[PDB]
RNA sequence: AACGAUAAAAGAAGUGAGAAUCUUCUUCGCCGUAAGGACAAGGGUUCCUGGGGAAGGGUCGUCCGCCCAGGGAAAGUCGGGACCUAAGGUGAGGCCGAACGGCGCAGCCGAUGGACAGCAGGUCAAGAUUCCUGCACCGAUCAUGUGGAGUGAUGGAGGGACGCAUUACGCUAUCCAAUGCCAAGCUAUGGCUAUGCUGGUUGGUACGCUCAAGGGCGAUCGGGUCAGAAAAUCUACCGGUCACAUGCCUCAGACGUAUCGGGAGCUUCCUCGGAAGCGAAGUUGGAAACGCGACGGUGCCAAGAAAAGCUUCUAAACGUUGAAACAUGAUUGCCCGUACCGCAAACCGACACAGGUGUCCGAGUGUCAAUGCACUAAGGCGCGCGAGAGAACCCUCGUUAAGGAACUUUGCAAUCUCACCCCGUAACUUCGGAAGAAGGGGUCCCCACGCUUCGCGUGGGGCGCAGUGAAUAGGCCCAGGCGACUGUUUACCAAAAUCACAGCACUCUGCCAACACGAACAGUGGACGUAUAGGGUGUGACGCCUGCCCGGUGCCGGAA
RNA sequence: GAAACGAUGACUGAAUCCGCGCGGACCACCGCGCAAGGCUAAAUACUCCCAGUGACCGAUAGCGCAUAGUACCGUGAGGG
RNA sequence: CGAGCUGGAGAUACGCUUUGACUCGGGGAUGUCCGAAUGGGGAAACCCACCUCGUAAGAGGUAUCCGCAAGGAUGGGAACUCAGGGAACUGAAACAUCUCAGUACCUGAAGGAGAAGAAAGAGAAUUCGAUUCCGUUAGUAGCGGCGAGCGAACCCGGAU
């Protein structure tokens, strides 16, 4: 427990709300992780410790710089407590090494990977995730993300060996009810038990089940929704 | 100057049995923050003091006519001089 | 018809034009985790004194929370402000907008939280950690001495910084017992005669090689550039050195001495009942916090504010003759609140309304325990109509021959049961449970004996109809529908088979994500998350499962 | 609508005297006027305030008010 | 202005008035706190600062926007004026055009008045000749689910 910023609970913006549900709790607080990972690049490091971390489902590696200055930084399936982190395109590739795709081995599996040089991790970085590398085109590489899919990216990005971990949300089931609610209000109102005022599939005198909507009138059984744009061509594979 | 600020004697008995032990109290002005009026009194009668008291004081009455009343507000004060008991005469009273 | 809860009232005496209804006395009865006490909020003077007697007071009223007049409220340290920050509010300069205006970093406002210097008594008719009395503490400003030198920021770091359950040890507040101590007297009804009866039986401060559980702890040297924007004699990291034990540092509290107060009562005057002066003892034994020691121990996951004060550290800086710091004096101390009601005739309910209101204290005896239940201290109160009568009927209760669900839509209602020991306890079962299953027994008093003590066991004895002897205090079982479960809901006719739920499934969403609020290529929520995630929809523990028909509509893909 | 001209958000985009606009699509002829800079009395409107008047009222009328936006009701806007 | 005055108040006391009070006219001086409110905070009238002038008491400045600078602006006005935005009931015996209307309402700006104004005009006479207002033309021309219904201008008279 040590040296967070803290975080408070808001579930809509300015005046209503917005996302429906999310309202339980607990107080937690934030850590700053970073993920971005360069300023930093070119000075090792060993895992003081892991601690187990909410908004995160991902283990949470307090590593130390010989700077003198620590940094929380995830945790991927495997590091030990006191094992070494470097950073900088000079770099073992190794569990906890950070070095940007292109000094990336192909079939390598790893994690925290970015989309834009800096700014910081974005994919692969929630409980168990893995993203393996492809083969190398031009100043672009391909990988697979967890949802199985291909994207062109600037090797430029750094990333981190190995896949996180933190156990997996497998045999993790939440027991009876009210574990939800140790941390998101009483989940999902069957609309279908609300009113035509409320809900498309509102009323109807017993039990429904016509048109298929959202709270809204749009269909949420196989509809597209992504729209047309730019990373459209820095894309291969939506589906599946 | 002086001689400004306080607004009458505090009459009363426990006032003027509160004189007898060299206790003067006074109403002054609601606005008069405990030390100018500290000071005015020394000032008007010549003595310091070693303590100094002070609080504010409401007052709607009436006797009839559909008028209710008004409070009034006062802010009595009370003041201790130095063991150079007495003030003028006005304390004998 | 009503006079607003069935907690009763009686007599005497007094006042008065007039009193069931005011005052005094003596009794009775009701509350006592309160119907006592202290605040908050809210209300304001409702507080105290003297008058009053229209109207208000469900009745009288000579009285009142009502009317009139006067009085009352006192703080360097208690709350708040001149200090801090949370949500949220606002917001120069910025982003947006038909207008009005919408957002927004720093900053600022903003407690319900942080921080921070006092205690013990006395006492106006009416105030009190505010006034007095005793002793104390804090800051500030000056003088004196000591000192002999730096002082050290709107900046860095350290710290303030924080959960839930359970738990060891010491202690106190507080409470209990006694042929302890002090004081007052009297006792008679049959007895006691005091080893009876009643009452009191220490609070603050200062010192004491006194006792004392518990609790806290690295310092130092150096290294490195890459860390704290920078700087550092600070902080972090690295390593060296001693960090077994321990050791220190600190003492909740007790004890002794001193001293200050208080102390049952005593005495005196009396304008009728206050005023004034004085004063004893303070033991041994037992219990004991939701507090104190303490930011104690263990365990647990859903993983538990910020900011200032504070501690150290430099920048800059004036200064190293006169510094910072200590002490001893002195002077100094601002604004607002502090009366009274405050679980209630003083606040919200149109009424002095059987309701509603947050927090704290909340005695004793008995009963496994207890903030239960019964009685009762302190204290508070008998509820602002009263008296008779003793019919029908109505409400709330007690008992009821014989029968025992025959009642009736339904055993609705009302009984039975009813606590704590011991013995005993089915189907079925996810092996937890079904169980307090079902059923049976005990339970008081005396004495001896032994036990771990309050208490209890063993044996003998005793009394009644009866011994959780009075109050609190499960009726039980078989079988089936529905829903798995705890939970949730129609404030004012529906609590449920409703909703939710853990679990399952389809699908959407590549991250300025899908999606949603919005005048807006602003902002924001999703998420300071990133697909074992987030959105949507349906199903609803667990178990064995879940088929056939894509003509039609839709959704995806193809696409001449 | 055969519908001109004025106007403007969006795209465009001219001339200048043997020049430019229009005279209700459109053309010629005929005709009236010169746009893309500006300021301007006066007659016009209303009535919080003032005076005068009234085949207006004279107290359930007249303003809500012989005065009060008070009492009283509402959390409030507000009503009164 | 000349006997009275001492407010409504109907009361008592004290008093003031020809070196003309009082009252009426007309200029000054004072004018706490809040309020655009503007030193900063603020749940209005309260709470806290600072700099300067200074006997201290006490004085004054301390807001944002335009401008060297003077100096101007923020606010408030019953209705009237223009502008930006702009309903529905209702009619048409229903209703979507259309009507009710660009009225009601919101907002901005302004004054005592505004707005408009000195012609790339209207008109058919080769006429008038800034704007505005009243009369008339006329309910004519025309607009219109050519339904309901809506409704000009020139000329001419007059204010100016
Ligand atoms: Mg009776
Ligand atoms: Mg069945
Ligand atoms: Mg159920
Ligand atoms: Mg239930
Ligand atoms: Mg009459
Ligand atoms: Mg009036």
């Amino acid at each position: 427990l040590t040296e967070a910023l803290p975080k408070t609970g808001g579930r809509n913006n300015r005046g209503r709300i917005t996302s429906r549900f999310i309202g339980g709790g607990h107080k937690r607080l934030y850590r700053i992780i970073d993920f971005k990972r360069r300023d930093k690049s070119g000075v090792n490091a060993k895992v003081a410790a892991i601690e187990y971390d909410p908004n995160r489902s991902a283990r949470i590696a307090l590593l130390h710089y010989a700077d003198g200055e620590k940094r929380y930084i995830l945790a991927p399936e495997g590091l030990t407590v006191g094992a070494t982190v470097n950073a900088g395109p000079e770099a073992e590739p190794k569990l906890g090494n950070a070095l940007p795709l292109r000094f990336v081995p192909v079939g390598a599996v790893v994690h925290a990977l970015e989309l834009v040089p800096g700014k910081g991790a974005q994919l692969a970085r929630s409980a168990g995730t893995s993203v393996q590398v492809q083969g190398k085109e031009s100043d672009y590489v391909i990988v697979r993300l967890p949802s199985g899919e291909l994207r062109r990216v600037h090797s430029e990005c750094y990333a981190t060996i190995g896949a996180v971990g933190n156990a997996e949300h497998k045999n993790i089931v939440l027991g009876k009810a009210g574990r939800s609610r140790w941390l998101g209000r009483k989940p999902h109102q069957r609309g279908s038990a609300m009113n035509p005022v409320d809900h498309p599939h509102g009323g109807g005198e017993g039990r429904t089940g016509a048109g298929r909507v959202p709270v809204t009138p749009w269909g949420k059984p196989t509809k597209g929704l992504k729209t047309r744009r730019k990373r459209k061509t820095s894309d291969r594979f939506i589906v599946t | 100057s002086h001689y400004d600020i306080l607004q009458a004697p505090v009459i009363s008995e426990k006032a003027y049995s509160a004189m007898e032990r060299g206790v003067y109290s006074f109403w002054v002005s609601p606005k008069a923050t405990k030390t100018e009026i500290k000071d005015a009194i020394q000032q008007a009668f010549g003595v310091r003091v070693i303590g100094i008291s002070t609080m504010n004081v409401p007052g709607k009455r009436k006797r009839v006519g559909r008028f209710i009343g008004q409070r009034n507000d006062r802010k009595k004060a009370i003041v201790r001089l130095a063991e150079g008991q007495s003030i003028e005469a006005l304390a004998g009273q």
